[PDB]
């Protein structure tokens, strides 16, 4: 079973040919959240009279856009190969 | 347009049933149309009702058929009271609130052929649809 | 002392009797005066101040919304509208001997003698629907004259009783019930015109309308249904306009019958397909009937 | 350039395809063209 | 106009019942449409009442039937008082909210035949519906 | 560089002086050109492409909403509308020697030289009410010509000062105060027409309107009250239209007087009975007066 | 069995082929019959029951809203509207050899054989905008005859594919890009009239319209911009109407070109100053061009 | 009409480039406006391309320029294939979303002079814009 604490996050500029430059692991605090959600449309006949029809139908219509959030400590450091300062999430 | 091949029929139970069909050429040359009866000499009609569209569905009846007039271009098909009574026990048990007598019975299909072959083609599907039975309380 | 609609009262006076429509749900009214006005520009003097005079009371419209009442007193509205009456039955006469509509008289009453009186009036419309709600009857009236007054005729036994309980509508033809109703709406009319009477004899007097003549009557209805078919090839519920249909509409307590009618159809491809029937009597049709029944 | 086509019936034999339906079949449950009064007079 | 085959019936307890009907053929080729009395020679009527559409449902009554005025298209059907008593005994207790005097009792059908031509017969279900009993306090 | 109404500015130029209405609350404006267009269908060639030309600037409407200002500068609107002036007093002259309305000139100014200039204009309406809210004065103007321009005339001493404090309306007749006020609304007008001047000499030139003539002036008002009576048989507060009533309307800081007026009445049976008076001067009436007073 | 728009289907039939516009977003339709009615008042008998007859089907309007689809099938709407076609390019012919518009035929299909068929139709309008939203194409159609029917022609390969991805609009002149766009809106038309054909031969028959003639075509557009100037004294972006401007409008996937156009301008002093351009081709202009490109 | 001095250019790789232009003076004092060929005697053209507006930005190419038909106002300008190769080598890799075949390459200007009167010269910036290379798979 998927345990949330085992979660790891990688971001990339690309779908393929991932490398140490186009792709970056990031730290998180354990307050991460993510997901996607469904919009569903329900219809029923409004009827008069003594012996009305009664049922209903519904249809899945569309999805909302996916949403994500996470939080991170600010952590400036010196890039060991260049002597420049960076933070791990500069790509963001 | 399309041929309007799809037609559905209702049979009144405990009473004989018959349908007549006439084949005509038509020329639209003048306002009263130049319709002409087709010669039906040496043609035959077949048709059956089955409970569902399947390889081994139950068969309820075969139509009685004949040509009444080869030159008026008229064929007829019919069902006896014995056939339609055999229908009325095997059609389904649902009834509509506003229309309690009407019950679904099955699917039907009318097929015509030349009695002596043209060989390149030999038959065609005239018409098709489904059959409902109307319950009745007299004999 | 102010005044308040929430404790206003309406009394109808006719035939030397008076009707207390206690169960009023709403009403609306205006009153106004007509004026003649000219500015008389003139190259001697380009006058800027207008010359004007007030001449006449405008014919007020009146509008009422009334709930159906056990003891049925509101049937007198149809009686005044000009239906003939046979106990609780009402009939349209196929042709009519009236020329003037039935004139009658109205008090509006309030606390502190703060009363108003409308002297000559006639009914122009009665209109209602059975649309899945407590059936409310609208009335349109006109009146030719008004004044304020300190007093009113008492009325106490002819009081509109308690409201009748709800019940669902049915529509039928020859005892066939009609599937999938949505609504029924009815209207009845007595179109009239006032005869303009103003004369040079009336100069420097205020003028009123005094008489009107009946132009027309109408009875008509609308029905809304869901579109339904029995089997695909059926013909009975097609779009095409039927004619000479006998048609009957009722609740538990009210019944309306058209012995023969002409039906227009309109179809709307809303999310569920809807059909509207427009109903009218045929020229040869017999008298349309209306009945009322009191709940126990 | 243009191609036109129609189904090949069993009765029509063979002929050039055409931009209209040719045949019509008419259905009924009964004949209204003959009265019982005529048919009875004819037998009688 | 509407092809209505359907009419419901209201018999009344303790009282014999009878209905008369008049047949007219109407032609709308010319205006106004022409209405003509049907010569009712050689036709015959039947009909029955039973408590449900079910194939086992028991018969409550059958109509007396007779032609009245063959040249005028008049016929009549009727039920004796004893039949009416049987209806009233078998019928439901349930009342009707639109008219509490009416109680549901069964289904009916007045199947009609013609045997005029060639000594050969045919039959069709001219009229159909439900039948109710109205209660009466006078005995 | 964009532009913003929230920092736009309006300057009025007249008589070789300029007025800075600093205390503007709102304004609305459009500009447009008229075009002649024909499609010239022809059996030689059923042309599908239209033939058309632009000819003239449309006469722009202008609309302004202005708060009342201590230092009273907005009185010049009445001066331009064509009241005669006596210090702070304004009067309608009973007949007028004008034919053309008083022409004047308008700058709209913004940052970055992004300015607009309206060359010939006249006032068509001034209109306001004392309806239990900070009295806001509307103005309707027309202008016959516009252009964009890089600069504007400075104006700095003729600036509309601080807003006057709120105060409640009073209505009175001969010093009788009137019970149960609800509102008072006023309008004043200078109806005019442009003289159409376009000529075949103007062909292939853009054309403008250049002169207009005064058709009419109006002064009129409405009052809304609750319906009240002193005692049931009273006559003074009846519905019937009075005439030759002297009428005076004021706030703390503004006063209007009709020396003689004609009153129409309309009554509305709303939840509390309401009355509307329609006011107009009589032909013999003396000059209506307006005064302004500055708060300390 | 009811019916539902949420599972309705539309099929267009033409040239002995059929087009399945799967990607329908919305549609709206009505149907009605015309009736003749007279009340025949007569001093022998003031009849109250009207005499009336139904004669003809009304010409239904149809309205559609369609998303742009990869595989471009909707280009056939322009083809039917009467553009000439060159692969994916469409052109207005400067003059046209048509008299009748291109007739075509429509099925509306639903479950349970519950189908409807519209027999003679023509396109009257195509209309869309690039206003910062997924571009939705409206169509206005008329049809002269309808009926209900049990069946429809299958269509399965000519299906409108997947929707094209979003992209932002550009406007340009001679490759100058135009600063500060807000919107572009386009419309194209084929104004037509039905020839009234009803005759005394049609008495006691239901009548339909059968033929119409083309009155006009139009192509026109509107653009909304923020008001901007390069430097205060500039002339290129003034208000004054330019003429003979070559103008090009595109998305990633759609392109429209007016080789020469006439521009009206209107300016609005909203909170940020806004400008509207009204666009029309000049009489000498060459064929306006339209192109479509599929996304990969 | 609009005083447009600005036009962008699309050269194509591996292929020499050339543009022709025709000069007309148009007078709108009388209608329709009269268009007349400019006598192009004694004028001369120059122009250059470089990778940015910057004052240090390096030149990529300069136009061959010639008059074609002085009485007709015709002139032409062109670039050799080698120049085109240099453009293609120096240009951006970045593509364009409206046409992925186009790549940005620099700015250009075709400054023009007249030396006709009094042996004294004057010059003005008649046309200006950006220049792109379109890629080509055929070599």
């Amino acid at each position: 079973l998927q345990l949330l604490r085992n979660t790891r996050i990688f971001v990339s500029t690309v779908k393929t040919g991932h490398d140490t430059t186009n792709t970056q692991e990031i730290l998180v605090q354990d307050d991460i959240s993510w997901g996607q959600d469904s919009n569903s449309t329900d219809i029923t006949v409004n009827e008069a009279g003594p012996r009305p029809t009664r049922g209903s139908k519904r249809f899945n219509d569309s999805l909302n856009a996916a949403e994500w959030s996470f939080s991170t400590y600010i952590l400036p450091y010196e890039d060991t190969t260049t002597g420049k300062q960076i933070v791990p999430d500069y790509m963001l | 347009s399309t041929e309007n091949r799809v037609i559905d029929i209702v049979v009144d139970e405990k009473v004989p049933y018959g349908l007549i069909m006439q084949f005509m050429d038509v020329d639209d040359s003048v306002y009263p149309p130049s319709e002409i009866p087709v010669n039906l000499t040496g043609y035959s009609l077949r048709g059956t009702i089955k409970s569902s569209l399947d390889e081994n569905a139950e068969t309820l009846a075969s139509f009685t058929t004949s040509i009444i007039d080869a030159a008026q271009g008229a064929a007829a098909i019919s069902l006896s009271v014995a056939d339609v009574t055999n229908i009325g026990e095997k059609a389904s048990k649902e009834r509509d609130k506003y229309n309690p007598r009407q019950r679904f019975a099955g699917y039907y299909d009318i097929l015509m052929t030349r009695d002596v072959i043209g060989s390149e083609v030999s038959s065609f599907r005239i018409m098709e649809g489904k059959v409902y039975i109307s319950d009745g309380v007299t004999q | 002392y102010y005044s308040l609609m929430r404790e206003s009262k309406v009394i109808v006076e006719y035939d030397g009797r008076a009707f207390h429509f206690d169960a009023l749900s709403n009403y609306d009214v205006q009153t106004s005066y007509e004026e003649f006005k000219t500015l008389r520009r003139t190259i001697h003097r380009r006058t800027n101040y207008a010359d004007s005079v007030i001449n006449a009371q405008t014919p007020s419209s009146i509008s009422l919304a009334i709930n159906f009442s056990n003891t049925l007193t509101e049937a007198n509205f149809f009686e005044w509208l000009g239906f003939d009456r046979k106990g609780n039955t009402f009939l349209l006469p196929l042709y009519s001997n009236n020329i003037e509509p039935i004139m009658f008289n109205i008090y509006i009453v309030n606390k502190d003698n703060n009363c108003v009186y409308f002297e000559n009036c006639y009914v122009s419309t009665v209109d209602f629907s059975l649309d899945k709600n407590i059936p409310i009857l609208n009335v349109g009236i006109e009146s030719g004259k008004f004044s304020e007054v300190s007093t009113y005729r008492e009325a106490a036994s002819i009081i509109q009783g308690e409201a009748m309980s709800y019940s669902p509508v049915i529509v039928s033809t020859n005892g066939n019930i009609l599937p999938g109703l949505i609504s029924a709406s009815l209207s009845f009319q007595q179109q009239c015109s006032w005869r303009e009477d103003k004369s040079v004899f009336d100069i420097n007097k205020i003028y009123n309308n005094k008489r009107a003549y009946v132009n027309e009557m109408n009875a008509s209805a609308t029905i809304s249904l869901y579109y339904l078919k029995r089997f695909a090839g059926d013909m009975v519920y097609n779009i095409e306009p039927e004619t000479d249909v006998p048609l009957n509409i009722r609740n538990n307590n009210i019944s309306i019958d058209f012995p023969l009618a002409r039906i227009s159809k309109r179809l709307n491809f809303s999310d569920v397909y809807k059909v509207e029937w427009d109903i009218i009597p045929t020229a040869s049709s017999d008298p349309v009937r209306i009945d009322f029944f009191g709940e126990i | 350039k243009i191609i036109v086509q129609q189904i090949l019936n069993i009765d029509d034999t063979t002929t050039t395809a055409s931009k209209y339906p040719k045949y019509t079949v008419v259905l009924g449950n009964s004949i209204s063209s003959i009265t019982a009064g005529e048919l009875t007079a004819a037998v009688e």
